[PDB]
């Protein structure tokens, strides 16, 4: 062609993902945030039936 | 729980207790029987003496109706899928043995098994064997032997107590020996019986109106649920 | 057969009028379930019989 | 443009994951309470 | 020939070999003393191996008779299609169903995962019931229940019941030894066992074992 | 006591909120409401049947419920013609009758029937804290919705057919033979950009 | 209307307005106790 | 504690004899009671089987993840020669040696007998050190040491480390069963395992396993 462009309009791809390089970033952020949260689970309230509602 | 839901005062009736008053029950029923829903809107059994023969008639009709509901379909259920058995329409099954009929087998076992036609030594054999069995159910001790199950007919019969539930040589495994398990199987027997009873009319009125195969009513109605109703058959 | 439909349909509509008028009154009266109980039973039974009769007769209407 | 696109997805998914794992992290007890 | 006590029929025989593996002197059916690898010195292990041998014998009788039957039916009078008991497992994919006894009037089944899903649930429930009871007679004997399992009652006399134990395990170990022969001449000749027997009744030794013995030269 | 202002603390314009601790009356409210929904679904359908003209296109008449039955494909032919009205009439009359049964059940629980089912019925009773019981009721609702979806699947696969609009020579009712159940295709649409 | 149900064409045309009157019925029912 | 004690989660639920085997009730992680063969009636035998099972588990995790990872990376965006763990070993012979990560500027390894020699030396070192105790840790516990190769220090509490024991064993048993699955799939289909997953997700009813059911016919 004349120029260079991604051509991502009208494709219909999941999460707008084109490269697998683009795809790994979702899990690479989600898993690390989940891991930080799962470490931070130590200083929270875990319980048998001590439920927070009426 | 097991006996409590189906006996006693607070058993399950045929209507909810918001439609009842829990005191308007006909007082001659009062539990102590399997299959007791407090159901008598007319009062055709108002004496407790009538209830005994009504129990007997109920149990006999149930035990015949189960075998009727099985055998009314199972050969037809083989033939409509393609068996070699002579015609499975139950209302015409009698007029096939008329002067030269045969049959087949493989209910549980294997084998295509024909029959050298015994019909005139079948009518009187039915009459004679039922004339044995029915008077035996009345009072008769009968012969003793030929080894079914356990016991193998030791002497003759019980000393009594069994107008409906003999169970001596009739348990080849000793099925009901605990009384609560016996009562559970009583409730299951009377329920399966009454459903077979209503099913017999369910076959019979279809044979009146439609005049088609009752097992074929499956393969017509489940295939086409708006091509086979009352509204497609009555109007025609 | 058309009149056989229509008389049953007018009867069904009038039974439904009887239900909508009386059955809330019988329910909301504080002893109405004790007093008018078999009347409600017979009314519901008659309503069901009229519905099934109209449904069967619509097959015979050609 | 792809160098920009990885960065935009990184920032967006970082803030959305911070949101979700914030609200899973014992929200209705950080009130004045009773 | 008593098969119990100190005078059970040793497997060797005339070389009866007194001073056996000395942790057994009869008292359980099948005991001859043949423990040469030495694996069951402990009593609990020995109980587990009685259990495992008994259950494998009682499965191996059915596994042998289910290979005896259909080729004899193909000899005498029936129709099967895939009559050989190896390819009989592939009768779901065969044409249009699985004709049990070759009659397309009964079951005529497809949907192999549906058949397997029925099989796994039923076998799991009946094996859990074999472990610890529930219905059908409470768990009373881990190997020899008999209560609901005697519709005839051959367990009446104790000496005859011990004789039936010994006949049971004698007639079990034979089936267990035969099934390994089924599995070996499965791979070696590929063909039916009654096919091999109908070859070997006619042919004494010209097709015996050794023509089918030059296979694994790489 | 029950239907009071100064004890329940709720005004007349917040009256439904007096049913938060009343399972039987709450059930009667819901079943009466379902009766209203089925009654509207019958009444507007029979209204459009009474005003329907078959020679005229269906969108020129201002009808909304009859196309929902014509899309399933009762009483239609090729090209979108209308051959019958009796399926539409049956679909009206069945709702119009079943609404009476649901209205009777709703009025019975909301007037005579017991307020708290947790006393004499340990199946139907429920406390808003009881998490296992709430998950039970949610499971029953999900099973009923699953059978509701399989009714549509069976109507497509075996019963008559569904009016496709992509058949050649104009739209036509056809029978689905191979429903494409590829997971990598079907879970595309849930993720595609809006 | 397809058939002999044709003379009910007046009372068909009253049906869909009926579900709206339940709101007014509830307002009149709560005015019957003079809103208390 | 639910996970071990007299009331652990047994290997059949209610059908677990309503009783354990009579020699193990808790006191060790991963105890469900599934010794039905009774192979570990003696306590030193049982200790040897734990000391073997834990090491097979800890190797099976790495053997899983190192099999999965190249069919992710090469099929996503990189080049590995061949990424399937059949032909992962044959990358030395292929064209110029084994380019690690497909890059002929890092390792670019050749000389397979030299790599074998380095493997034999270093694994002899670490498998002697694991038994006796050498540098970077004295031999104190043959299975759960808790020293300089546990830097983050999570085993300080008794109860949380007792739970993490069971987590390690559960993941270990799963990893072993999965690796057995990898090996049997490797025998049967001859394809990569993530390739098998992508082939199964396209048509689950016909590419199930039963298409590959007539391969080993005699
Ligand atoms: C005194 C003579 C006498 C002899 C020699 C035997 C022999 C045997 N008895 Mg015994 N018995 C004898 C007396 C009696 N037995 C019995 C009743 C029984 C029973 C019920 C049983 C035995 C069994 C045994 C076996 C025990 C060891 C074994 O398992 O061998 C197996 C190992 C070998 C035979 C060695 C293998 C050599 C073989 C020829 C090699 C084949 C060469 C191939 C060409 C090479 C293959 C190449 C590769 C690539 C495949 C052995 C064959 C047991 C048995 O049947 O085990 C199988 C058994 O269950 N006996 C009675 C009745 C009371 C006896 C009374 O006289
Ligand atoms: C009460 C119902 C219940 C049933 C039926 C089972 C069933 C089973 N659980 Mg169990 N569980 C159950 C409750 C529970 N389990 C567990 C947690 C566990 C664990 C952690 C484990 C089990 C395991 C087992 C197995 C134990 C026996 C065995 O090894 O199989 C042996 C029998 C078979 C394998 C037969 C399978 C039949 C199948 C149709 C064979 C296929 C035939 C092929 C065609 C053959 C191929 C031919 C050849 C030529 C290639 C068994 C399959 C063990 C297991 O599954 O390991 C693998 C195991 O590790 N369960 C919990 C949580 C506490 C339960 C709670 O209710
Ligand atoms: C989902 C709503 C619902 C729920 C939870 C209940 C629950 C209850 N009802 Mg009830 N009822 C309902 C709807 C409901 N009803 C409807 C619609 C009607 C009108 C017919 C009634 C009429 C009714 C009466 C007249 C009485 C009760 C009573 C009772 C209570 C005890 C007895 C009982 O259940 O037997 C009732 C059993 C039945 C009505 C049998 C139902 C018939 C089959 C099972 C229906 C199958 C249809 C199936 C689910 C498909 C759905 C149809 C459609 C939506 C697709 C119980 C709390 C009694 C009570 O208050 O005692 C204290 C009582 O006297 N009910
Ligand atoms: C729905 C089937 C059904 C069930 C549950 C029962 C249940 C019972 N029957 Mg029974 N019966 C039935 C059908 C059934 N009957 C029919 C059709 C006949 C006529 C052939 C009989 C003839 C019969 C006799 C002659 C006797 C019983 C007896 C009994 C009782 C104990 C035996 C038992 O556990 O059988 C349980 C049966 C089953 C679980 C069915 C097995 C599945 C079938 C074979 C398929 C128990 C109440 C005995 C009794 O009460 O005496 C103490 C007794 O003497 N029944
Ligand atoms: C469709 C919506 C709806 C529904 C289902 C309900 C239902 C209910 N409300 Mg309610 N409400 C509504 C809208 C609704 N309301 C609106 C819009 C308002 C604001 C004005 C209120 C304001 C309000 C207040 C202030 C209170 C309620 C209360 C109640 C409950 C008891 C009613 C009572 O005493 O019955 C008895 C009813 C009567 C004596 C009147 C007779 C009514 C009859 C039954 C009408 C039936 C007609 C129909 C054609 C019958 C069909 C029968 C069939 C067989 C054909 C009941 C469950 C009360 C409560 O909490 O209960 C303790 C309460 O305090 N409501
Ligand atoms: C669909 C589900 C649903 C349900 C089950 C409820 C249930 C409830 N809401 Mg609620 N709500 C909903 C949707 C819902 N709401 C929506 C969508 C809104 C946003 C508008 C609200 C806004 C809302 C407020 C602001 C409040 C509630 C309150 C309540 C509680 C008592 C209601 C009551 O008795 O009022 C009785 C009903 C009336 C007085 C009806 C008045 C009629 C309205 C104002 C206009 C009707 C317009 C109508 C379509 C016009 C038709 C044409 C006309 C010419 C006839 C009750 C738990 C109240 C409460 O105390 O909660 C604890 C409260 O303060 N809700
Ligand atoms: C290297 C294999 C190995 C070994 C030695 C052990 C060792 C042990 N396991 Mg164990 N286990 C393993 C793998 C192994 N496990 C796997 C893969 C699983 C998952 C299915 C389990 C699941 C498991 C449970 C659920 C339980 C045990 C228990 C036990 C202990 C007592 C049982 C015993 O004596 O086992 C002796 C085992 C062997 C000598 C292994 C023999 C290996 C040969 C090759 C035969 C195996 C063939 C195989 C069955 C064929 C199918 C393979 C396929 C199913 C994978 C013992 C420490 C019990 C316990 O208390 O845990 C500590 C217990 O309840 N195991
Ligand atoms: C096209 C298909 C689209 C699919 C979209 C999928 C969306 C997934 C949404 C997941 C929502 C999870 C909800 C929170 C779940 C939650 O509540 O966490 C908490 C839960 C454990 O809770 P507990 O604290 O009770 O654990 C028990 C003990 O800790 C009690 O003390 O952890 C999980 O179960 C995670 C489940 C898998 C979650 C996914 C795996 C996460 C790791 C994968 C990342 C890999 C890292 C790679 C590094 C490069
Ligand atoms: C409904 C039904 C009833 C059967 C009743 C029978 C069998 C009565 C037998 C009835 C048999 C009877 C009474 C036997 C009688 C034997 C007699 C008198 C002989 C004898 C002796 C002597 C000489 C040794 C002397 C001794 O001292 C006494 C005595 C008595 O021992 C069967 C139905 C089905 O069989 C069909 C019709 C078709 C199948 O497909 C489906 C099923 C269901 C199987
Ligand atoms: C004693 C001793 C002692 C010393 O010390 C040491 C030693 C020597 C080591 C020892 C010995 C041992 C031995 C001999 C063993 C063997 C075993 C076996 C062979 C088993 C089998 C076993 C076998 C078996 C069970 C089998 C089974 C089978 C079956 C079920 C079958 C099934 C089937 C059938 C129906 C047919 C179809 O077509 C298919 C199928 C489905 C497949
Ligand atoms: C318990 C019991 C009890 C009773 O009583 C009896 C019985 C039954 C006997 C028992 C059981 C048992 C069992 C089940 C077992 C199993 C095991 C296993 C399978 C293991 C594995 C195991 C497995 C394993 C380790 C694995 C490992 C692996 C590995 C390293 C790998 C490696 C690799 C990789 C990375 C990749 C590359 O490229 C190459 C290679 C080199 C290839």
């Amino acid at each position: 062609l004349v120029d260079e462009r991604m051509n991502g309009d009208g494709t219909g791809r999941p999460f707008g993902v084109n490269d697998p390089v683009l795809g790994w970033v979702l899990l690479g952020v989600f898993g690390t945030m989940w891991a930080i949260w799962f470490i931070g689970q130590k200083d929270l309230g875990d319980f048998e039936d001590a439920d927070d509602g009426l | 729980a097991d006996l409590d839901k189906w006996y006693g005062p607070d058993r399950k009736l045929f209507l909810p207790s918001g439609l009842y008053d829990r005191s308007e029950i006909p007082e001659y029923l009062n539990g102590e029987l399997a299959g007791d829903y407090g159901y008598d809107p007319l009062g055709l059994g108002k004496d407790p003496e009538t209830v005994a023969k009504y129990r007997e008639n109920e149990l006999l009709h149930a035990r015949w109706a189960m075998l009727a509901a099985a055998g009314i379909l199972i050969p037809e259920g083989l033939q409509a899928n393609g068996a070699n058995i002579k015609g499975g329409t139950w209302f015409e099954t009698g007029a096939e043995m008329l002067n030269g009929g045969t049959l087949n087998y493989f209910a549980v076992p294997w084998g295509i098994v024909s029959n050298p036609l015994p019909l005139f030594a079948v009518i009187a054999v039915e009459v004679g064997l039922m004339g044995a069995v029915e008077f035996y159910r009345r009072n008769g001790t009968g012969p003793a032997g030929y080894s079914p199950g356990i016991g193998k007919f030791d002497s003759s019969v019980f000393d009594g107590l069994d107008p409906l539930y003999p169970g001596g040589p009739f348990d080849p495994l000793g099925l009901a020996d605990d009384p609560e398990v016996l009562q559970e199987l009583k409730v299951k027997e009377i329920k399966n019986g009454r459903l077979a009873m209503v099913s017999v009319l369910g076959f019979a009125v279809q044979s009146y109106v439609t005049g088609e195969g009752p097992y074929a009513n499956w393969t017509k109605h489940v295939a086409d649920p708006f091509g086979y109703n009352l509204l497609t058959v009555l109007g025609a | 057969m058309t009149s056989i439909l229509q008389v049953a349909l007018l009867a069904l509509i009038f039974v439904s009028f009887a239900l909508v008028v009386g059955v809330p009154v019988v329910f909301a009266t504080p002893n109405g379930w004790t007093d008018n109980k078999g009347a409600v039973f017979s009314g519901l039974s008659l309503w069901l019989l009229l519905v099934f009769v109209v449904g069967i007769l619509n097959s015979f209407v050609v | 443009m792809l160098t920009l696109k990885i960065f935009v997805y990184t920032v967006v998914t970082f803030f959305v994951c911070l949101f979700i794992f914030g609200f899973l992290s014992n929200d209705p007890a950080r009130n004045p309470g009773k | 020939i008593e098969f119990y006590g100190p005078n059970r029929a040793k497997w060797l025989g005339p070389y009866s070999e007194n001073a056996t593996p000395a942790y057994l002197t009869g008292e359980f059916p099948g005991d001859y003393g043949w423990d040469t690898a030495g694996l069951s010195a402990d009593p609990e292990t020995f109980k587990r191996y009685r259990e495992l041998e008994l259950i494998h014998a009682r499965w191996a009788m059915l596994g042998a008779l289910g290979c005896i039957t259909p080729e004899l039916l193909a000899k005498s009078g029936t129709q099967f299609g895939e009559a050989v008991w190896f390819k009989a497992g592939a009768q779901i994919f065969s044409e249009g169903g699985l004709d049990y006894l070759g009659n397309p009037s009964l079951v005529h089944a497809q949907n192999i995962v549906a058949t397997l899903a029925v099989q796994v649930i039923l076998m799991g429930l009946v094996e859990g019931y074999r472990v610890n009871g529930g219905p059908a007679g409470e768990g009373l004997d881990p190997l020899y229940p008999g209560e609901s399992f005697d519709p005839l009652g051959l367990a009446d006399d104790p000496d005859t019941f011990a004789e039936l134990k010994v006949k049971e395990i004698k007639n079990g170990r034979l089936a267990m030894f035969s099934m390994f022969g089924f599995f070996v001449q499965a791979i070696v000749t590929g063909k039916g066992p009654i096919q091999n027997l109908d070859d070997h009744l006619s042919n004494p030794t010209v097709n015996n074992a050794f023509a089918f013995a030059t296979k694994f030269t790489p | 006591g029950g239907r009071d202002q100064e004890t329940t603390g709720f005004a007349w314009w917040s009256g439904n909120a007096r049913l938060i601790n009343l399972s039987g009356k709450l059930l009667g409210a819901h079943v009466a409401h379902a009766g209203l929904i089925v009654f509207w679904a019958g009444a507007m359908n029979l209204f459009e049947v009474s005003h329907f003209v078959p020679e005229k296109p269906m969108y020129e008449q201002g009808l909304i419920l009859l196309p929902h039955i014509a899309t399933l494909g009762y009483g239609v032919g090729p090209g979108g013609e209308i051959i019958d009205t009796f399926p539409y009439f049956v679909s009206g009359v069945l709702h119009l009758i079943s609404s009476a049964v649901l209205g009777f059940g709703g009025v019975y629980h909301s007037l005579i029937g017991p307020e708290t089912l947790e006393e004499s019925y340990p199946f139907f009773g429920y406390v808003w804290k009881d998490k296992n019981k709430m998950t039970n009721i949610l499971g029953y609702h999900l099973i009923m919705l699953g059978l509701g979806a399989w009714l549509l699947v069976w109507k497509a696969m075996y019963f008559g057919g569904v009016y496709d609009t992509w058949a050649p020579g104009g739209g036509d009712v056809r029978v689905i033979t191979n429903p494409t159940t590829n997971a990598a295709v079907i879970f595309g649409y849930l993720v595609k950009s809006p | 209307l397809p058939e002999a149900y044709a003379p009910f064409a007046p009372i068909v045309d009253v049906l869909p307005v009926i579900p709206v009157f339940f709101i007014l019925l509830a307002f009149v029912w709560q005015a019957a106790v003079s809103f208390r």
